[PDB]
RNA sequence: UUGACCUCGGAUCAGGUAGGAGGACCCGCUGAACUUAAGCAUAUCAAUAAGCGGAGGAAAAGAAACCAACAGGGAUUGCCCUAGUAACGGCGAGUGAAGCGGCAACAGCUCAAAUUUGAAAGCUGGCUUCGGCCCGCGUUGUAAUUUGGAGAGGAUGCUUUGGGCGAGGCUCCUUCUGAGUUCCCUGGAACGGGACGCCACAGAGGGUGAGAGCCCCGUAUAGUUGGAAGCCAAGCCUGUGUAAAGCUCCUUCGACGAGUCGAGUAGUUUGGGAAUGCUGCUCAAAAUGGGAGGUAAAUUUCUUCUAAAGCUAAAUACCGGCCAGAGACCGAUAGCGCACAAGUAGAGUGAUCGAAAGAUGAAAAGCACUUUGAAAAGAGGGUUAAAUAGCACGUGAAAUUGUUGAAAGGGAAGCGCUUGUGACCAGACUUGCGCCCGGCGGAUCAUCCGGUGUUCUCACCGGUGCACUCCGCCGGGCUCAGGCCAG
RNA sequence: GGGACCGAGGACCGCGCUCUGCAAGGAUGCUGGCGUAAUGGUCACCAGCGACCCGUCUUGAAACACGGACCAAGGAGUCAAGGUUUUGCGCGAGUGUUUGGGUGUAAAACCCGCACGCGUAAAGGUGAGAGCUUCGGCGCAUCAUCGACCGAUCCUGAUGUAUUCGGAUGGAUUUGAGUAGGAGCGUUAAGCCUUGGACCCGAAAGAUGGUGAACUAUGCUUGAGCAUGGGGGCGAAAG
RNA sequence: CCCACCCAUACCCCGCCCUCAGGGUAGAAACGAUGCCCUGAGGAGUAGGCGGCCGUGGAGGUCAGUGACGAAGCCUAGGGCGUGAGCCCGGGUCGAACGGCCUCUAGUGCAGAUCUUGGUGGUAGUAGCAAAUACUUCAAUGAGAA
RNA sequence: AAACUUUCAACAACGGAUCUCUUGGUUCUGGCAUCGAUGAAGAACGCAGCGAAAUGCGAUAAGUAAUGUGAAUUGCAGAAUUCCGU
């Protein structure tokens, strides 16, 4: 409040007495009365630098800026270690893009929550959602009484195309604790990367890989970015045939011996 | 700029969001109402004032007396259905009365009208 | 503020207001656009399906793809190429597609009743009474001043006559 | 989770609606489930508690204790039940107090209203079971 | 003498209305200082605060005496940009727009100026059998027609209607709608751990004796029972009067707001000496008129609007009213002054000032009874999982204090380095591997059989056996390696 | 010959020598002791030596002045707008989605139609010079030196001229934030500056609107007001 | 004038810490190339500048983290780790939640301010019986009954 | 030798920090528009067996009528008042 600590009627009592000059309130009826106000030092006081609603709380970033980062979030699910570097529990599923049928997932096949499970049960994702759901504890700290009072991991994210699944697979994956549901033509950096941390699992289905090119073409003012380098691999750059033919012999060990 | 007490007035737009949904929620409560009819009502294709914008063209405000005669458009029929009308606008070209009533000659092809009872 | 400790203390009950709205935001009745309305879809998503236009003006940004709703001469004559002084004042003499709008055409095109006015009983008296002197000449019919107070023309009387069946 | 704006999932709203409800509400609070048997013969599940309830306690200290209810007590959110009772330090037999929760109906106290009750859950669970199955 | 008309009064005559509150946001009036300019007066502060008047759910504004100089725009309002630009400036401090452009929302109208004059056609009241009768207002003007990008009146020919019921539907309240209290352990109490299930368009939240989707309320979804008031409305009854309405054409007409513009002057105000606007004073207009612009272009050539009467939703504001949902907020010296008796207790003549103060236990089971004795107190004894939780009550820090034990001391001692003595406490490498001989038992041994899964050559079971091989176990024998401190 | 202190490193590699191995690029061998206690810690006390007020703020000096009874909890460079420098990042002569529209699992995320802000736009020689090299030579960036072109003013004064107008050509010992083959826009982080309460606490004043203004007698004016500011009272200060 | 001896944080040799510098390290290393190895030199410090690291409230991810068979807090003449701010364990108490790591965020670290609020001392059972109020008792004023 | 003072430890006090909790605050967003001469806002006086530094109500006074629910109220007294029932 803008009036926290300011509705007092205190005034100085000077260089007068042997008293720190600090505001004290008039009266003379109650325990209120000669105490100091107006001041951070005081009890019941303002407090220093007052919070403000004009505090920057958004921010911006550009939109180049923001689809790099999920190109690169979207890539980092595609590689197996990290999946398992961010905790997924990825060790059942036959193939870390991980594609499920459309027919298995489109109208009301998956519409049914028992049925949505099923699905994840056989395609691997087992351990993922059993993961989520041994793993639900309470809040340590204050953010109980704000109401945050438990914390679980993430599970597995299904990508679906609105186009030619629905949204009945939605309602199915809704009460699943962990699993969470994106279309392909939304994705979220939020949760491709929680945490800021990348290698999400993704349960992608059949129609939103055929949608993946043109979801990433139609979007005006950003192509794929050109890597700065090619072969990411850096022991095939360094132990190749074409750059160890030019070397310089050695001039020492990796432990050079002590000469005195 | 801060020699006047701008503490006191200082507006955020944390209802940015919130505005958003009501003005969308506006156009929903308004195409209730007039289900089968457009929102908006057709405007006409004017040509921007100044020397800086002579060659950029926009939506004015109401189609002329004359661009609605030759169209063949009653002036007392026009805005019941959907067309906007303005008394003040003249034509003083026959580059602006041309587009108008090529304008509100589209619009009568893609217009259907249903009787009064 | 010190209105607000009182009612928490009060015994008194809250009066809850229901969630109330000036305007409803779904279309209702027994026409065809209330009962093709989804209620889950938007407005331009709704109009979409009908094959309706919903914004006229243009477009104030990028609209979702599959959105059709927000859209010889000797005297030079500017007018003559797009043509086709007295206008019907009251209609308009006009000229795979979805089932809304194939249902609305069909709304536009029905025939509809004539509901013919007809002439009052002493307005056929006063007819009947310039016949029955006049025969058929409307000259002295409207030259005549007993029988037509109300002084008009001829042209007139005759269209009045043509529509009684008196000729 | 929640979906309608309505509802409220604040701690704070739910902890004092429930400790300064009205007694009318404090009734559907104060509700038990019935019996293997009466669950199989009503089609019902719960029902609120009243006095004349034959009832038997199936958790706490006093577990395995059958007994009818002697009060119904909404002002502590409290049943009690006949000769479940300790002594005070003059010896005077008190009641103990079982929330509602903790027991199973065994046998009800029917009155008019009762299968008025009874009638409307049945008709609203065959109801959804027949629109689920067909 | 009588009766009008006008004007001014009376009435405890009949019917109405205003005051006050609230005032976050809104419309007017009035109006200040400090400060800054390192002094200070113009200026700033600030057309702000305080004071006064008046409204609403919004208000205000509003359909050009506008913007423009264009190929033109076209009521009002708000956002972005214009833009810290133009402009004004003790040219210091500084102050500071608007047009254009992209948006949001869009809606247009009512009078006065006319002769209904072949018919005051209009309206308030009263009495009323509710059907229609009287009084009065009013010609110093109440209806209809018209409101200047118009219109009137004729003529002509096409095109348009008006009331009353009303099934049903939308909004909002209500009724009902999933699944474990299955077995074991800890526990005062499972809501914890372990095993086996079930529901999920419901794993939001709360309660229940400890972390509960399935114990209870709720929560999700469509339905479903009853009801309230608004709005819409399929259809169905009637309509009517030579009634109203739109356009067209023209040898006929076409009225537009005055102590108001404007001129001088004073105050105020603005970025704005065509005063930017307003107000006061003196004088006081026009009709091919008036206003504001544009232009050196050769004379005020041209451009664009019509002032002094009025109404009107939306987009905009909102520390207040009726509610509702939230949070990377605070957590009882915090967060509103007030989590609780809080504008309370208390103080002041008064205006006003204004605190402190949450937590037993799962449940009061809130200590029966005996015995001290004068008490907000003990000793027994009891409740409870616990009373070193006993309404001084969760945990219970430090300052400070008492009792018991050890040691020391006499204006000492305290801190740093280094031993010694006493007291208490701790307790060093966790202490092992390898060979040989005999017996027993399993195998990854057997070119043994059968089966399963797989990455398709690797794994795992089931049954056979001990010729070979390898592991264990038991009983003997032997050797080696071991942490620290000394000499 | 006698004594003291020390033993760093951890396969081999080297220099060497008195060469079957050595004292040569850093300590091994042998013997003993160690669990009712090897070896430590804490407190108390004795002992030898040393020192014996902290923060601020001055001084040649703290032996000045200010603050300090003790303990708990609270307690002071923050946040906005705008400049500027540097680092990271995206895009690049362009850049910036977020006023707004669309959409959504709904204050999130995703998408963009026209504008708008800022910016860009409206090739020379020689010599050094990183790097390369067919070893002959090319030569980045940048610097220096002479040139080139644009604008300006000066004089020189062409075809021409409307007959009183012109600036062509030639040069400047002149100029510019001049051109000479773009480098910017957005964002994150840090530092500094301006303005706001502006790191926290601490004047005398000034203004606005209100509350109170006790008693006594006399005179004056229109029940009230004015005055004797009288007579009393309150406070001030002189150890 | 001569001889021998005593000791500084000075000089010489050795060990260890840190900083700076030079060198080595890939058909990869017998250790996170932000790693590891070898060598040399140097070490005072106010205003000031820079780097790393420790701790507190809250937020995202994670540890299939701890926990009524006892979380957090607190006490402690005990066992350790770090140069240090700090961190770990044991013993007791206690009864419901809490922590490590990578990022994000801030109302984030006290000995002072004649600091604020609270609690408690010496002075001191002293000066004192003045104001102030606590309890007991006693008078009066006005009513009664025995 | 007592006492007195100091330090340390155990136990016992004082005090209410720390940890945990939260029917409170703060901030944001959304739906809606409703005081008064038909006497408001505010101020008193009263109404319950034991009651306030509460709350409700107004001589019909911790309330009456009407509708819905369906078996209580509760700190103790106390109600032949109500349970297939206006």
């Amino acid at each position: 409040s803008e009036k926290a600590g300011h509705q007092t009627s205190a005034e100085s009592w000077g260089t007068g007495r042997a008293v720190a000059r600090i505001p004290r309130v008039s009266g003379g009826g109650t325990h209120r009365a000669g105490q100091g106000a107006f001041g951070n030092m005081c009890r019941s006081g303002r407090m220093f630098a007052p919070t403000k609603i004009w505090r920057k709380w958004h921010v911006k970033i550009n939109q180049g800026q923001k689809r790099f980062a999920t190109a690169s979030a979207l890539a980092a699910s595609a590689v197996a270690p990290l999946l398992m570097a961010r905790g997924h529990q990825v060790s059942t599923v036959p193939e870390v893009p991980l594609v499920v049928d459309s027919a298995a997932v489109a109208g009301d096949a998956v519409a049914k929550t028992a049925a949505a499970y099923k699905l994840l049960k056989a395609i691997g994702a087992g351990p993922d959602v059993e993961k989520v759901k041994k793993s639900k504890k309470l809040r340590a700290g204050k953010g109980k009484m704000r109401g945050r009072r438990h914390r679980q991991r993430r599970g597995p994210l299904i990508v679906y195309s609105p186009e030619h699944d629905g949204k009945e697979l939605v309602k199915g994956f809704r009460n699943i604790p962990g699993v969470e549901t994106c279309p392909v033509d939304a994705l979220n950096l939020l949760q491709l990367a929680p945490g800021g941390h990348l290698g999400r699992f993704i349960v992608w289905t059949s129609a939103a890989i055929k949608q993946l090119d043109a979801v990433y073409e139609s979007k005006k003012g950003f192509f794929l970015p050109a890597n700065i380098v090619s072969q990411a691999d850096l022991s095939r750059l360094i132990n190749s045939t074409e750059i160890q033919s030019v070397l310089r012999a050695p001039k020492g060990e990796a432990r050079t011996k002590r000469a005195c | 700029h801060f020699r006047k007490h701008w503490q006191r007035r200082v507006r955020c737009h944390f209802d940015q969001p919130g505005k958003k949904v009501t003005r969308r929620l506006a156009r929903r409560a308004k195409a209730a109402a007039l289900a089968p009819r457009p929102v908006d009502k057709l405007r006409p294709i004017v040509r921007c004032p100044t020397v800086k914008y002579n060659r950029r063209t926009r939506l004015g405000r109401g189609f002329t007396l004359e661009e609605l005669k030759a169209a063949g458009i009653p002036r007392l029929l026009a805005p019941t259905i959907g067309i906007a009308v303005d008394h003040r606008r003249k034509n003083l070209s026959e580059e602006s009365l041309a587009a108008n009533v090529q304008r509100l000659k589209d619009y009568k092809a893609r217009l259907i009208l249903f009787p009064r009872k | 503020r010190e209105l607000q400790k009182r009612k928490r203390r009060s015994s008194r009950p809250t009066i809850r207001m229901p969630n109330r709205r000036k305007k409803a935001l779904n279309p209702a009745g027994n026409n065809i656009i209330a009962k093709s309305w989804n209620k889950k879809e938007t407005l331009s998503q709704n109009y979409t399906r009908f094959g309706l236009v919903a914004k006229l003006g243009k477009a104030t940004g990028g609209t979702a793809p599959g959105n059709k709703a927000l859209l010889s001469e000797s005297d030079a004559v500017p007018q003559q190429q797009q043509q086709e002084n007295h206008i019907r004042q009251h209609d308009l003499e006009l000229e795979s597609k979805p089932e809304v709008l194939r249902a609305l055409e069909r709304e536009a095109t029905r025939p509809v009743e004539k509901t013919v006015r007809h002439q009052s009983e002493r307005e056929r008296e006063w007819l009947q009474r310039l016949v029955d002197k006049h025969g058929d000449d409307v000259a002295a019919m409207a030259r005549d001043r007993k029988l037509n107070p109300y002084q008009q023309t001829a042209s007139d009387i005759k269209r009045r006559l043509k529509k009684a069946g008196l000729l | 989770m929640k979906v309608r704006p309505t509802v409220s999932s604040s701690r704070r709203k739910a902890r004092k609606a429930h400790f300064s409800a009205p007694s009318s509400v404090r009734r559907v609070i104060m509700s038990a489930p019935l019996s293997k048997e009466l669950r199989e013969k009503y089609n019902v599940r719960s029902i609120p508690i009243r006095k004349g309830d034959e009832v038997q306690i199936v958790r706490g200290a006093h577990k395995d204790k059958e007994g009818k209810v002697t009060s119904v007590y909404r002002l502590k959110y409290v049943i009690h039940v006949e000769r479940v009772t300790r002594e005070k330090a003059t010896g005077q037999t008190v009641p103990i107090g079982i929330h509602p929760s903790n027991v199973v109906i065994t046998k009800l106290h029917l009155d008019k209203d009762r299968e008025n009750i009874l009638a409307r859950i049945k008709a609203g669970r065959e109801q959804v079971a027949k629109a689920k199955g067909k």
